[PDB]
């Protein structure tokens, strides 16, 4: 009974055969055991590659944002109000017409993988300049694309959350009298009783 | 007294005959099923009205109908005790 | 041992019986799933597992109790305005209940004190713990942990019973021991634990806060270390009752303790007694009756009995320290013992006819007849006497001849035998009054409680009435001459013989319930209304009463359409005008709710399951359209658990209701 | 001639334009921000909350609650403004003309509903059409239960596919029609 | 832990400057008890799992 390379008091996740992680097989929940894991790996892949976009965007817009005639929120997460609806429309159809003709129409966990069974994260988008590597650093460029992904997953999450702790722009990190964070202002019960409102 | 009708969909169960109460079933040779018998109401006038006869006969429609009739009753269909109609 | 506690049988739903073996073939499968749940006896296995799970049960809910004091403690200690109710009882009202700013639902929360705003709990919780010497906050925690630990110490004995006790298990049998411990260890050695703690906890502390120290040098004094105060340091010699405590209006403690411990020695020597004492009458009886149903039916209806003594002794024998004030607590604590009297009774008489269905009766069932039609003609008598003595009065005071109807200021009923029962109280010749309310002045008995008092003793014959003749009837009867093999709940045995419907001694119930909930609303408002009529009020210095009715009482309930003029719409005004008004929102809401439920449960009541089944059969038309086959088949309610379904809903809407009704009225005038 | 009187009350636009289809030239209401029963009925909400304020101490917990509470009510206020309400109950209406451009109108949240309630119908329906069992139905399968929940997403373009290639409805002699009307 | 910070051993943070026995009820509503909280949670999930898997045998 072999255990995880990654967490060695756990078994090996079976299913996980090399995709990416071959050598680091990490599913402790065990969501491969439970679902298609090609649509896993089209979700991580989906998921890694917006969030590089996103990192992108997000650090761009406080200063080589503003379109001409856009107007320039210096908090990004306000950026989606303080935009024209009308490109925002039209980004949006543009996205879900990118999203509906990858896959002809099997835009669907169940009929993702039914018919056309092609590759886990495969849209023949750029394929030119892979393929190239002899199917040996292709697996490399691969790994690195997957490493970039979580990386921009895990740093886009950061700086959403960094700019709702600091209530203002991203760049100026621990702004000037922000003497550290305790903005969450949601009541709880265990805030109740400890901030004394209820009883008495 | 009610009216106890048996049907050719009868397949000779015996159950209808086992679950009634005062002895109005009974079960005669026939040649319409694989078990050669089916039943007969011969004594509907002691027929309570009970249709556990129906609750117990498995044909996809009961092949034993009872068919209830209030302005006919009878001392025997009424189950009287306390008082003698005879 | 426990090697074979296994969760292989946790996804296996419907284990226990083995009628639901089949699978879940249609949706009746659930519903028999969940009426089996908790009938060990027909389920699979020996009689040793009857023994088990019933044993076992029985801890697990008590855990279940424990858990719920525990709860009601720390709501106490974190979440209560307990302090300055200590502090001051007479002007804050006991709240250990809040409401989440969400949806509005602040507006529920209200003015209960100068610091805090909830929710008025009615349940006495607090004059319970000043009763029992709480005063700090790290007394009602370590309450509420000794309940927490309570509940995990039972919860795991009913794990461990279920595999301690085998198949050669007989200590729940040894009838014998089980009375001679209970009696005397638990009424006898636990009643005189319970004076002792009073003697050293109570008097050592209620005194010193009745002293005016409510601070108590705090634990300098509280903190027991007074033992220069005497166990009777202020009996004031009199009669126990006869002289209440002038400043927590209620019985001295003291005298409380004194009741405490020779009520345990009384126990103690009564466990002594039944080594030799009367016998071999009772003794058919005594062999007749080792069974679980019978005991339960006898153990349910003695606890509702002790239910209704409970109730209408809490609440004119005021033991607890500032409760007869609180005028809503006392209602409430009378009218909920009322409800579970009510309710437990009518189980006692479910189980007595499981009992004999299960079991075999005894004597008294051959001459049913008798029994259950000199009940009838008993029945038929005091509601054609009591009820029609109210229609007469209405009749002709809506005729305009005051003078012939049955009042005080006409033809009068006296009320012989109240009016010479003196005997209970002897109280002397005038009231008590603490703080501009009145403690209890003896309800002066007219025509009106003679009238209203047949009414309970006519409805109360006639849920008997019903819970007699489902027992007597259950073997046999005149009409099914085999009601034994039918079992105990059954819709009927068929349209024949004119008819059959509802002759099961689970019928029986089914009826007894509805003339229950009948018999003890007419009890609640006889109550909430004779009680603000004639007892609860303000007060004049000049020694003149204002009671809350104004004395509608007298003048009012010798017509029908004095309680509903007077009682259902004149003091409806509190919770039907409740709107917006922050404490009693949810009172309004809950009346509304409570009469959709009621007239919700009559589509249950008035109906048959076979138009339900042929509609489920035209909508599974559209589904099976659509190719929408829902395998586990829709069926409609069963007969039985359509009656279930519609007297539940009828019952709780109706309590609801009332609830509401007494509640918003009680909290609105204190 | 004054149709107010004429009608007992009731007033008639008496004018067939096209540009008093909208609800918001209807002379029955009338926008909040400027309706006297609109102002009324919001300080009498604000003056009974401030009122209950008053009752607490002044630095106690229910005070603040208080202060949020009185905040909530004044930005409700604000907020609903621009909604049309009668010109006699200063309750602000919903539209259900089919706007799409109005405050309080209800084409969104009937687009917003209808979509979702679609596909908790779809995902319910392709578990079934998939799991054509009872053991299925009482034992869920978990994770094919929750693949059709993530997969009804699409439900308006595949049940309207099904519809239109013959895969949703089944023809009435496939399916139990219902009781017998005659036979003799 | 109590050692260090009963010996002075404080963060660089003015809103430490508390006793070792106010220090539980002070960061738990400064805030970084709750976080504590959920990275022990996330670890105790893993060692959950690890729990799970030894018991059974899979590992
Ligand atoms: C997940 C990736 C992602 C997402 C969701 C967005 C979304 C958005 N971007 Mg954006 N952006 C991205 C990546 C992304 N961007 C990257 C990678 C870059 C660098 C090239 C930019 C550079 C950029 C600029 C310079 C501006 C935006 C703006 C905007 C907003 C208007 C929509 C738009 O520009 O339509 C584009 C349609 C084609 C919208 C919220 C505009 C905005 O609203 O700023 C105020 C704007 O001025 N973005
Ligand atoms: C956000 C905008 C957007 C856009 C631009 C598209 C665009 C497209 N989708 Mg699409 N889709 C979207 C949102 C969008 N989708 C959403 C939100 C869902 C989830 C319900 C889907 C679910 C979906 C499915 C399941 C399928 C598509 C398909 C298609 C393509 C067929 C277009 C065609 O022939 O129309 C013809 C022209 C018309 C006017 C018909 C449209 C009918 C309208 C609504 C009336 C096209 C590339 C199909 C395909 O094969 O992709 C290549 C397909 O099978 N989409
Ligand atoms: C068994 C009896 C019982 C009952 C009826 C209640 C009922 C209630 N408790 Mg409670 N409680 C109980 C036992 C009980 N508790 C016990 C034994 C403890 C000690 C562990 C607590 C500790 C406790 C706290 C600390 C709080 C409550 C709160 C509440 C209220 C809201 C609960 C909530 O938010 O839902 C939560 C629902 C779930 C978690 C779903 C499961 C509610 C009136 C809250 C309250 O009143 O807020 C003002 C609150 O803050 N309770
Ligand atoms: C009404 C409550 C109640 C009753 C009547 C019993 C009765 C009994 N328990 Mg028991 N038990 C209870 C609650 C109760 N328990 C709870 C709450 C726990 C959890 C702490 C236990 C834990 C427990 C254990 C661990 C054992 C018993 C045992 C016993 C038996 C002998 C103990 C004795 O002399 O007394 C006896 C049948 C013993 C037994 O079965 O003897 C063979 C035994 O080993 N019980
Ligand atoms: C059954 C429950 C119970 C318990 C656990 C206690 C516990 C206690 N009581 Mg107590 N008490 C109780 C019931 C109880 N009481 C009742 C019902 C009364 C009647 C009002 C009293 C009256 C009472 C008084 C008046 C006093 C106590 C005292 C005490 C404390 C020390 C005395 C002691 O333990 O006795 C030890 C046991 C004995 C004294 C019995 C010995 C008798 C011998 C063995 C028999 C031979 C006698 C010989 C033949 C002559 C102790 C906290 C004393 C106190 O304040 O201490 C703090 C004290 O002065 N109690
Ligand atoms: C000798 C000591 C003693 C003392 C001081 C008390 C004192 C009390 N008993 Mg009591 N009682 C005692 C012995 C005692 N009892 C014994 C030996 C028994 C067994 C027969 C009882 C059985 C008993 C019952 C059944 C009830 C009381 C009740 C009461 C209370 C009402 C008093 C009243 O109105 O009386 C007027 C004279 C009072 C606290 C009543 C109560 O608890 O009220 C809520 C009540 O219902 N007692
Ligand atoms: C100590 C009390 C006690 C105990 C141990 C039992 C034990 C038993 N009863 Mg019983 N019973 C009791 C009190 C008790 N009962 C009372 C007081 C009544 C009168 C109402 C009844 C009436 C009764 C009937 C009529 C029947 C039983 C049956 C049974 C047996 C199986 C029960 C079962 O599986 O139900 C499973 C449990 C449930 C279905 C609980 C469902 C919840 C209930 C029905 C609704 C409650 C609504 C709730 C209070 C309000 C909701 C709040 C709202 C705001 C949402 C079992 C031996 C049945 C049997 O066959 O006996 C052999 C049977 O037919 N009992
Ligand atoms: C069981 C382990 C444990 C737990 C639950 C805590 C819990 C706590 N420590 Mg602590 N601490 C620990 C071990 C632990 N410590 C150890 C081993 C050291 C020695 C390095 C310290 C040194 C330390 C300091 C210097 C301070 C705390 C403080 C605190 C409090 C705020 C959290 C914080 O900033 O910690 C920070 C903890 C560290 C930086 C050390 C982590 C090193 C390993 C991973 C543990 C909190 C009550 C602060 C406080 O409120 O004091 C009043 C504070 O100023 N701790
Ligand atoms: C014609 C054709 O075919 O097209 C071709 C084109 C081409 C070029 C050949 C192709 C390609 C490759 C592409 C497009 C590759 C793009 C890759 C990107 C944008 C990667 C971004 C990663 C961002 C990260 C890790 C962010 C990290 C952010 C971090 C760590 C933030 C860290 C912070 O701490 C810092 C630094 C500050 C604090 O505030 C907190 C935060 C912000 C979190 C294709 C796909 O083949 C297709
Ligand atoms: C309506 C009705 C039905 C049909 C009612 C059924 C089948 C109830 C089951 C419906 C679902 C399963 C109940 C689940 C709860 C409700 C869907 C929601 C209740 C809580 C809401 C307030 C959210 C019967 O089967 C029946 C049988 C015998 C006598 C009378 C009647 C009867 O009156
Ligand atoms: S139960 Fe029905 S099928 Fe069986 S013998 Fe009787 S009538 Fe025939
Ligand atoms: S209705 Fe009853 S009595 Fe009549 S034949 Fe059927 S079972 Fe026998
Ligand atoms: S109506 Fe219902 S309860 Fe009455 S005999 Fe027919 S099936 Fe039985």
């Amino acid at each position: 009974k072999e255990t995880s390379a990654s967490v060695p008091f756990l078994p090996k996740p079976k299913n996980l055969a090399g995709w990416v992680g071959g050598e680091t097989e990490f599913d402790p929940i065990g969501f491969s055991n439970w679902f298609d894991m090609k649509w896993l790996r089209e979700a991580e892949l989906k998921h890694g590659r917006v969030c590089m976009m996103a990192t992108v965007g997000f650090v761009l817009q406080p200063y080589i944002g503003a379109y001409p005639g856009v107007e320039m929120p210096a908090d990004s997460l306000q950026a989606v109000y303080a935009a024209p609806s009308e490109a925002w429309f039209a980004f949006i159809f543009a996205a879900g017409y990118i999203e509906s003709s990858s896959y002809n129409g099997k835009i669907t966990q169940l009929n993702m993988f039914e018919d056309s069974d092609r590759v886990p994260g495969n849209l023949g988008w750029g394929s030119t300049r892979l393929e190239g590597m002899s199917k040996e650093e292709s697996e490399l460029m691969q790994l690195k694309e997957l490493k970039n992904g979580r990386l921009a997953m895990l740093a886009f999450s950061g700086m959403v959350h960094h700019n709702i702790v600091v209530k203002g722009a991203l760049f100026p990190l621990v702004p000037d009298g922000w003497t550290g964070p305790e903005p969450w202002a949601v009541g709880s019960i265990m805030n109740n009783x400890x901030x004394x409102x209820x009883x008495x | 007294s009610h009216a106890v009708k048996i049907y050719d969909t009868c397949i000779g169960c015996t159950l209808c005959v086992r679950a009634c109460p005062t002895d109005v079933l009974e079960m005669v040779p026939a040649s319409i099923n694989a078990a050669k018998q089916v039943a007969s109401s011969p004594r509907v006038e002691d027929c309570v009205g009970c249709k556990r006869c129906e609750t117990a006969c498995p044909t996809d429609f009961l092949s034993i109908r009872v068919y209830l009739q209030d302005n006919e009753e009878t001392q025997y269909s009424l189950g009287l005790d306390l008082v003698d109609w005879s | 041992i426990f090697r074979y506690i296994n969760t292989t049988l946790w996804a296996k739903a419907g284990h226990f019986n083995k009628a639901l073996s089949k699978g879940a073939k249609t949706t009746t499968w659930i519903w028999n799933l969940h009426d089996y749940a908790h009938d060990f006896d027909i389920q699979q296995r020996s009689t040793g597992l009857i023994a088990r799970k019933v044993f076992s049960s029985n801890l697990a809910h008590l855990s279940l109790v424990f858990f719920w004091i525990s709860g009601m403690h720390l709501h106490g200690a974190y979440l209560s305005n307990y302090d300055i109710w200590l502090k001051d009882p007479k002007s804050i009202t006991p709240s250990s209940h809040l409401a989440y700013s969400l949806i509005g639902q602040d507006i529920l929360n209200s003015y209960t004190s100068e610091y805090f705003s909830g929710i008025t709990i009615t349940s006495g919780f607090f004059q319970l713990y000043r009763s029992e010497g709480i005063i700090t906050q790290s007394q009602l925690k370590y309450a509420c942990a000794t309940s927490l630990i309570a509940t995990l110490i039972c919860l795991s004995g009913s794990y461990l019973h279920m595999q301690l006790m085998s198949k050669f298990t007989s200590f729940y049998k040894k009838f014998q021991s089980l009375s001679q411990d209970h009696l005397i260890i638990i009424f006898g050695s636990r009643s005189t634990s319970l004076s002792a703690h009073q003697i050293h906890k109570m008097l050592p502390a209620n005194p010193l806060l009745d002293s005016g120290i409510s601070k108590p040098s705090i634990l300098q004094v509280i903190s027991n270390s007074l033992s220069y105060t005497l166990a009777l340091f202020s009996t004031n010699l009199s009669s126990t009752g006869k002289l209440l405590n002038p400043s927590t209006r209620s019985v001295f403690l003291s005298q409380v303790a004194a009741h405490h411990k020779t009520t345990g020695v009384v126990f103690i020597t009564l466990g002594l007694i039944r080594f030799l004492t009367m016998y071999k009458s009772q003794f058919s009886i005594l062999t007749s009756y080792i069974d679980y149903h019978i005991v339960l039916s006898i153990n349910l209806a003695l606890i509702a009995s002790l239910s209704i003594i409970v109730a209408d002794h809490l609440t004119r024998t005021p033991i607890y320290p500032h409760k007869s004030t609180s005028y809503p607590t006392i209602l409430c604590l009378s009218i909920h013992h009322a409800w579970l009297s009510g309710f437990l009774i009518i189980g006692s008489g479910a189980h007595a006819s499981i009992f004999n269905l299960l079991g075999s009766p005894t004597s008294e069932i051959r001459h049913r007849d008798p029994i259950y039609s000199h009940l009838i003609w008993v029945c038929i008598a005091i509601g054609l006497h009591s009820f029609s003595l109210y229609c007469h009065n209405d009749t002709l005071e809506a005729l305009g001849r005051p003078e012939d109807i049955f009042h005080d200021n006409s033809i009068q009923l006296k009320a012989i035998f109240a009016k010479q029962s003196f005997l209970r109280a002897e109280l002397q010749p005038d009231i008590e009054m603490l703080d501009k309310k009145i403690i209890r002045i003896t309800q002066e008995l007219g025509t009106a409680d003679f009238i209203v008092h047949h009414i309970h003793a006519f409805t109360i014959h006639v849920t008997l009435l019903i819970l007699s003749k489902g027992v007597l009837y259950a073997r046999n009867s005149r009409f099914v001459s085999d009601k034994l093999e039918l079992g105990f709940t059954y819709p009927c045995d068929g349209p024949g013989r004119g008819g059959t419907c509802q002759i099961s001694p689970w019928d029986h119930l089914f009826s007894a319930v509805f003339w229950m909930y009948n018999c003890l609303n007419v009890v609640t408002f006889h109550y909430f209304w004779k009680m603000q009529s004639d007892v609860w009020g303000f007060v004049s210095i000049q020694k003149h009463i204002s009671h809350y009715s104004q004395g509608d009482f007298s003048v009012n309930s010798i017509t029908i359409n004095g309680w509903l003029r007077n009682l259902l719409w004149s003091e409806a005004s509190q919770v039907i005008q409740s709107y917006a008004l922050s404490s009693i929102c949810p009172y309004g809401f809950i009346f509304l709710i409570g009469h959709f439920i009621w007239a919700f449960s009559l589509m249950f009541l008035f109906s048959g399951r076979a138009y339900w089944q042929e509609l489920i059969e035209s909508i599974l038309w559209s589904h099976h359209k659509l190719k929408i086959i829902p395998h586990i088949q829709p069926r409609a309610l069963s007969i039985s658990q359509g009656r279930a379904v519609g007297f539940i809903h009828y019952t709780l809407g109706g309590i609801g209701s009332t609830w509401a009704f007494i509640i918003s009225r009680l909290l609105v005038l204190t | 001639a004054k149709p107010l009187e004429m009608f007992g009350g009731v007033d008639i636009d008496l004018e067939d334009t096209p540009a008093h289809w909208t609800i918001k030239a209807s002379p029955v209401l009338e926008p909040c921000k400027d309706n006297k029963k609109f102002h009324k009925k919001l300080k009498d909400e604000l003056y009974k909350v401030k009122k209950n304020q008053q009752k607490f101490a002044e630095g106690s917990a229910a005070y603040a609650r208080f202060n949020k509470k009185i905040k909530m009510i004044e930005l409700r206020e604000t907020a609903y403004g621009d909604r049309l309400c009668g010109k006699k109950d200063g309750l602000p209406r919903t539209i259900a003309t089919g706007e799409w451009n109005v405050r309080g109108s209800a084409m969104w949240p009937a687009a917003i509903f209808l979509y979702i309630a679609g596909w908790i119908g779809w995902a319910g329906r392709s578990y079934l059409i998939r799991t054509n069992d009872a053991a299925k139905e009482i034992n869920i399968d978990v994770p094919l239960a929750v693949t059709c929940m993530a997969s009804g997403f699409s439900w308006p373009v595949a049940a309207w596919q099904e519809i239109v290639n013959g895969e949703m409805a089944v023809p009435n002699d496939q399916i139990h029609n219902g009781g017998p009307w005659n036979q003799s | 832990g109590w050692i260090a910070t009963d010996l002075g051993m404080r963060l660089p943070g003015p809103a430490y400057q508390v006793s070792t026995l106010e220090a539980h009820d002070a960061m738990v509503k400064f805030g970084p008890m709750a976080q504590i909280l959920i990275w022990l949670g996330i670890i105790e999930v893993f060692s959950f799992l690890a729990i799970t898997n030894m018991m059974e045998g899979t590992t």
